């Protein structure tokens, strides 16, 4: 279930990460999310590790080319994510990869400086959020 | 060959080498560092040549090969055919 | 011209083995996946 | 001699950041695999051939809020 | 000796014996009765 809040991080939480159609990114995002899941990996590692992923020669300067403040589009980045959850075996019925996924960004939404985190509290880390206050959590 | 019939009663067990060994509580020596500490001269395992005239290093390899292939009785029926 | 020799170079901690390598270690043995074209 | 609550458990600011960043576990699982006796975990398997960007340095360790310090971000 | 206790491609062979062969002769695997249901487990269950 983290495995969901994992996504929607980096479904939302990054600016311009690639065109995430391509089988590239694609095999990126792919691997990492089947390493948050089975505990392979932390979720700040593995976050830090898509970002810091090979995408592509001058990034940025192709990024001028299609965007003007570096923010992307995001369908993109939530259609690869539900693909993901559902061609891994992730859950026993398979709406509910994509249903979850949807719902916790629905409800952020409308919070004050949405898409934003504190780099201490937006993941595993010695000190915690009450299960209440935490991002993505079901308890919001 | 030099055919006698003859009755063996007791061969010993298996020389598999691995046999629950004796157990005791207490020990003699209760200074486990010796095992640490242990050293000893050097094992050389050649010079010049290495010839001998008792030929050690084959005819060891043989006996201790004959009583191994005695006891697995040749290995002639643990492999099938893949 | 070097008069440490590699034949007497260690310590005998007594019962204590330890691993060595023969030539590479042992993780870059088996290349396949070059070898027979696994990989992204 | 007053203190803030939690200084017993604060956090170093500067180094918190190294334990988690993404070559570290690539060094070390690299020679944790090398050794033979390690099964390789699948991630291993993928950034093996495609390993992370290297100039993405932290503004912990650079001391710069100027500096773009990711390609993404 | 662990790929014949799950049939593998059984929907698909169940599909093609019920509509190309007579009832008489058509012999139908079960899936229910299958190691995991006749499905792929869930992800981190399954122990690999
Ligand atoms: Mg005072
Ligand atoms: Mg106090």
């Amino acid at each position: 279930d983290d495995m969901f809040i994992w996504l929607c991080h980096t479904a939302m939480s990054v600016l311009n990460p690639g065109d995430m159609r391509s089988r590239l990114i694609y095999n990126h995002l792919r691997i990492l999310a089947e390493s948050v899941a089975s505990g392979e990996m932390t979720q700040r590692t593995a976050f830090r590790f898509f970002e810091s992923a090979v995408r592509s020669p001058a990034y940025r300067e192709i990024a001028k080319r299609q965007l003007e403040g570096g923010a992307a589009t995001r369908l993109a980045g939530i259609s690869a994510a539900a693909d993901v959850m559902r061609r891994m075996g992730l859950t026993r019925r398979p709406m509910s990869s994509y249903f979850e996924l949807y719902q916790r960004i629905v409800e952020r939404s409308e919070a004050m400086t949405p898409w934003g985190f504190p780099p201490l509290f937006q993941f595993e880390e010695r000190l915690s959020l009450e299960p209440r206050l935490k991002f993505f959590s079901r308890a919001s | 060959m030099k055919y006698a019939d003859l009755e063996l009663t007791t061969r010993g067990e298996f020389p598999h080498g691995m046999k629950e060994p004796a157990f005791v509580k207490k020990l003699d020596q209760n200074i486990p560092w010796y095992f640490s500490t242990y050293r000893s001269m050097y094992h050389w395992p050649i010079t010049g040549d290495n010839w001998s005239d008792l030929n050690e290093a084959e005819k060891h390899h043989d006996l201790h090969m004959f009583y191994t292939l005695a006891w697995w009785k040749l290995g002639e029926g643990i492999f099938g055919v893949d | 011209k070097n008069l440490n020799s590699w034949y007497t170079k260690g310590t005998m901690r007594g019962g204590v083995p330890r691993i060595y390598y023969a030539w590479m270690r042992p993780g870059s043995f088996t290349r396949r996946r070059f070898e027979k074209m696994r990989n992204p | 001699y007053k203190m803030p609550k939690n200084m017993g458990v604060a956090p170093r600011f500067d180094t918190w950041n190294e334990k988690y960043e993404p070559w570290e576990h690539m060094k070390r699982m690299g020679r944790l695999v090398g050794t033979g006796f390690y099964i390789p975990p699948e991630w291993y398997n993928h950034f093996r051939m495609f390993p992370p960007i290297n100039h993405n340095f932290q503004q912990e360790k650079t001391l710069n809020p100027h500096n773009a310090s990711e390609p993404t971000q | 000796s662990w790929w014949e206790p799950l049939g593998y491609g059984w929907e698909q062979h169940n599909e093609e014996q019920k509509a190309l062969c007579d009832v008489t002769e058509q012999r139908l695997i079960d899936g229910s009765n299958l190691p995991f249901g006749g499905k792929l487990p869930p992800f981190g269950t399954s122990y690999g």
